[PDB]
């Protein structure tokens, strides 16, 4: 599919830290996604063939946003070079829990837990070696069938920063059927991952039945932002201030 | 400091807090999860009237 670009309309705002403040409009310097970027919109809707799921070169920091409702993109296989020589990590979401499985996966030629359930063993052959794996808290993770409205925006920031793959996240229930809309809402940490690994790249595991989807795709960035607090201590504005003369000036 | 009783609410997932002047300025427990306030002790010169 050849992905036809969208804007990005001031999202992916996160709380860099865990530090509080009230009322206070701070100025931090951390990897975030540019205001009105050029996404790498990746259309999927199928009904065309999202089944392009290369080895994404994941840089500092990926804006894997998603309004799909049913988390058709279940997991996320990540790595060096997927050839059965790299301690490889997994992020997925399947029936029990979102499983963070890091371990000397064996890779074939066409690295992929492929669903047919992950059973496509390209990733995993035989846990030979396993220095960790974070199965998480099981919710209730049915095989999400549900679709509609882009109602769950279900917003993802994947950095990767000294071994510690921090995953953020935030679900806000706004009604939308289509690319990125006005409004701001900040996103949470979700899950730090304290593991030793390196990461060059990644995919998105999709749940084959292509299919009709929609989710995008950003690209991090090291800016230095001017986030601003209030009294409930929650960011409710911020400016990306290399942009421009007046946001130079704020 | 004098670890007072703090009256104001964390984001449940906040521990540390400061103020304008970036400094220590509340804590949350991580025992029972609540929170604190801070005031530290230094208190002024010592002056004499003859």
């Amino acid at each position: 599919l050849p992905p036809a670009y969208t804007n990005s309309f001031t999202r992916g705002v996160y709380y860099p830290d865990k530090v509080f403040r009230s009322s206070v409009l701070h100025s931090t310097q951390d990897l975030f996604l540019p205001f009105f970027s050029n996404v790498t919109w990746f259309h999927a809707i199928h009904v065309t063939k999202r089944f392009d799921n290369p080895v994404l070169p994941f840089n500092d920091g990926v804006y894997f946003a998603s309004t799909e409702k049913s988390n058709i993109i279940r997991g996320w296989i990540f790595g060096t070079t997927l050839d059965s020589k790299t301690q490889s990590l997994l992020i997925v979401n399947n029936a029990t829990n979102v499983v963070i499985k890091v371990c000397e996966f064996q890779f074939c030629n066409d690295p992929f837990l492929g669903v047919y359930m992950e059973s496509e063993f390209r990733v995993y052959s035989s846990a030979n070696n396993c220095t960790f794996e974070y199965v998480s808290q099981p919710f209730l993770m049915d095989l999400e069938g549900k679709q509609g409205n882009f109602k769950n925006l279900r917003e993802f920031v994947f950095k990767n920063i000294d071994g510690y793959f921090k995953i953020y996240s935030k679900h806000t229930p706004i009604n939308l059927v289509r690319d990125l809309p006005q409004g701001f809402s900040a996103l949470e940490p979700l899950v730090d991952l304290p593991i030793g690994i390196n990461i060059t790249r990644f995919q998105t595991l999709l749940a084959l039945h292509a299919g009709a989807a929609a989710y995008y795709v950003g690209y991090l960035q090291p800016r230095t932002f001017l986030l601003k607090y209030n009294e409930n201590g929650t960011i409710t504005d911020a400016v990306d201030c290399a942009l421009d003369p007046l946001s130079e000036t704020k | 400091g004098v670890l007072t009783e703090s009256n104001k609410k964390f984001l449940p997932f906040q521990q540390f807090g400061r103020d304008i002047a970036d400094t220590t300025d509340a804590v949350r427990d991580p025992q029972t999860l609540e929170i604190l306030d801070i005031t530290p002790c230094s208190f002024g010169g010592v002056s004499v009237i003859t």
